[PDB]
RNA sequence: UGCUAAGUGGAAAAGGAUGUGCAGUC
RNA sequence: CAGGCUGAUCUUCCCCAAGAGUCCAUAUCGACGGGAUGGUUUGGCACCUCGAUGUCGGCUCGUCGCAUCCUGGGGCUGGAGCAGGUCCCAAGGGUUGGGCUGUUCGCCCAUUAAAGCGGCACGCGAGCUGGGUUUAGAACGUCGUGAGACAGUUCGGUCUCU
């Protein structure tokens, strides 16, 4: 279990050893620096951080200063967690270990987590994929409306998790399996099979399958 | 069905003295 | 095996026992076995 | 007129069960007089006179009958199809903490002092406990004779 | 199906359902009788179906009385109607009562006798015993 | 001083059955 | 109209086996008779509402029960095998599109692993449609001396609310 930050650079096309197209969504995990390691004895579980991303040092709150300042560290734009089973993976980690995208090995199947696009307020159609109304035939004005919601006197009330009507994307998702395609040692980018969640330029964490 | 039977075992309870008022 | 709230001997080998709060009669034929008598 | 507390006049103090062996039920009552200051020769019902519980070896308690299979539990959470069972037994092997306390918080009156009661018991798994500081008084349970 | 010649009043009263038989709460007759231990309205259709279970169970040999006949009207209306007069006499029914004896048999063999009536006992309506002259 | 292992107590029948406690009878 | 009680009638199981199954009541059917469950049909009753509880079918959206249509696990078989029958367990998911009719139901068509049965005001009109029913127009058959009448047909017929 295996794992690593990155941003998504876009999709293309490349050809396959057999000549098909596989449609590739470029990500490129630049060098992750650990900063601590979250150890099984103080935390109660093991788990390793990890920095990523050029950031200006006066850009930095001086609360996130102090803890790059503990680690040895040039301080970075975002950080997060790879939680990992077992307390013997976090063995082989040391804070100031650069990690790089080389480790994934050609033909390895991932997760790659990362938030998705907002849609912005959409109801009932484009959320859920209810059926609207009929467009003719008499129909007043309900063409995409959510019809009913509800019984009658018994219950006399809507549901917990009835589907109407909200803010939609911005959820936190997951691809799962996914293979990558080709690891590019020089320039530190993977091309990966299919598409990845996100904008051009979201935060990315790739890690190994857990189903594979 | 279950509303008219249980009705009519609260007649047993003690302070009834095996009639209730049923209706 | 048969069901029913009946059970019955039907061989003389049949023995109806009760099993874990159950009456079940069991005879060598595999025909004549049943339950909740 | 009759005494009232005006405060401070509670002494407090604190007591620590040990289940072992002993019911469920008996166990959770006795806690439960303890909590709402009811042993206290001053007791009025508005204000809580209530002494500290901790009880200890809660994973232990011998429920007794076959309810460790057959008593359920029950949850619901607030969606259609939410509601949720589990064995007393199952409950136990998970959290040992939760078959203690929600016998004894089933026993308390219900309102807004009776929440008030609920921050007074502790009740833990393993022989030990953290308040070994205050010096709490073993509260072995007594039958008065009549 | 055995029903009376000719009754006087085609419409009566409900029989009277609750007491302790004076008589006949004895067996008169043959070897082996079953007598009532409850209130019943024992249906000509029931006497009928009794009778046949034992007359098929007994096979050739024996003798079946019947002490009950069933003489009283019993009133049925339509379904469909609403609630005007009184209806039809649709049944033909005897008031039993706990104490008396239904039925008899005279066959010499004591278990074909006993599981004979014991026939008798699942088609009548009553929680029934079976009895001896003895 | 006894009974009940079924949470029976804390719903129900015609029936079915080596569950068990007492008082009878070859 | 809907709820309430009732459960004759309906509905799902069950007691006793006369039997039919070559022989063999209980593989599978089970007459005559008896005992209950369910409230889903037709009813009985008149308890809530007539200073209004607004209306069948369809669409939209569902949610729960299991008496399971399919998939999954079993016993028995008059179970060689394949494919069944029957009974027990099980509600996680899935249960198609058209033809005719206002239809529900039903008959059919081509498929499917399968085309389940029910409750929720026979779910759902301050969510929609208005074909059906049930105002005023009008003709047909019938009954009426006549005005007119008919759960007899026929064509037309305002669906309010920040
Ligand atoms: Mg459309
Ligand atoms: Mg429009
Ligand atoms: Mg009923
Ligand atoms: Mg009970
Ligand atoms: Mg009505
Ligand atoms: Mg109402
Ligand atoms: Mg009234
Ligand atoms: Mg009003
Ligand atoms: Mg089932
Ligand atoms: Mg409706
Ligand atoms: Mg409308
Ligand atoms: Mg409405
Ligand atoms: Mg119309
Ligand atoms: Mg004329
Ligand atoms: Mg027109």
């Amino acid at each position: 279990r295996k794992g690593i930050l990155g941003t998504k650079l876009g999709m293309t096309q490349v050809f396959d050893e057999n000549n098909k197209v596989v449609p590739v969504t470029v990500v490129k995990a630049g060098p992750n620096v650990v900063t601590r390691i979250r150890t099984t004895e103080r935390d109660g579980y093991s788990a390793v951080q990890l920095a990523y991303g050029e950031i200006s040092p006066r850009k930095v709150i001086k609360p996130v200063a102090g803890q790059f300042a503990a680690a040895g560290v040039n301080p970075r734009r975002h950080v997060a967690e790879l939680r990992l089973d077992d307390e013997a993976a976090v063995a082989e980690y040391e804070v100031g270990q650069e990690l790089t995208a080389e480790i994934f090995s050609d033909g390895a199947y991932v997760d790659v987590t990362g938030t998705s696009k907002g849609k912005g307020f959409a109801g009932t159609m484009k959320r859920h994929g209810f059926r609207g109304q009929g467009a003719a035939h008499g129909a007043q004005a309900v063409h995409r409306r959510p019809g009913s919601i509800g019984g009658c006197a018994t219950p006399g009330r809507v549901f917990k998790g009835t589907r109407m009507s909200g803010r939609m994307g911005n959820d936190r998702v997951t691809t799962q399996n996914l293979k990558v395609h080709k690891v590019d040692a020089e320039n530190g980018v993977l091309l990966i099979k299919g598409a990845i969640p996100g904008r051009n330029g979201g935060l990315v964490v790739v890690r190994s399958a857990i189903k594979r | 069905a279950k509303r008219g039977r249980k009705k009519r075992d609260r007649k047993h309870s003690k302070a009834n003295h095996g009639k209730r008022p049923n209706a | 095996m048969k069901v029913n709230p009946s059970v019955k001997p039907i061989c003389d080998k049949c023995r109806v026992i009760r099993r874990h709060g159950r009456v079940m009669v069991i005879c060598s034929d595999p025909r004549h076995k049943q339950r909740q008598g | 007129p009759t005494y009232t507390p005006k405060a401070g006049d509670t002494t407090r103090s604190w007591y620590v069960i040990d289940a072992s062996d002993v019911v469920l039920g008996r166990l959770a009552s006795a806690a439960a007089t303890l909590l709402r200051g009811k042993h206290k020769p001053t007791f009025t019902p508005n204000v809580d006179g209530g002494d500290f519980v901790i009880v200890i070896n809660a994973d232990k308690i011998a429920v007794s009958g076959d309810k460790l299979t057959k008593k359920f539990a029950y949850r619901h959470s607030g969606y259609p199809g939410g509601l949720r069972k589990r064995t007393i037994g199952e409950l136990l092997e998970k959290h040992p903490t939760r078959v203690v306390e929600n016998a004894i918080i089933g026993m308390l009156p219900h309102n807004k002092l009776g929440r008030q009661i609920q921050k007074k018991l502790k009740v833990y798994a393993g022989p030990d406990h953290p308040h070994a500081a205050q010096q709490p008084i073993p509260f072995e349970i007594k039958q008065v004779a009549q | 199906m055995l029903i009376p010649r000719k009754v006087k009043h085609r419409k009566q009263h409900h029989p009277e359902q609750r007491g302790i038989a004076s008589g006949g709460t004895s067996v008169s007759f043959g070897d082996y009788g079953i007598q009532a231990l409850e209130h019943a309205y024992i249906t000509n259709r029931q006497i009928e179906s009794a009778r046949i279970a034992i007359n098929r169970h007994i096979k050739r040999g024996g003798k079946v009385w019947i002490n009950i006949f069933p003489d009283r009207p019993l009133t049925k209306k339509p379904a469909e109607t609403r609630m005007s007069g009184k209806g039809s006499p649709e049944w033909w029914v005897a008031n039993v009562k706990p104490g008396r004896v239904l039925f008899e048999l005279s066959y010499p063999d004591e278990k074909t006798a006993r599981d004979a009536l014991t026939r008798a006992i699942h088609k009548l309506p009553i929680k029934a015993r079976i009895v001896t002259r003895e």
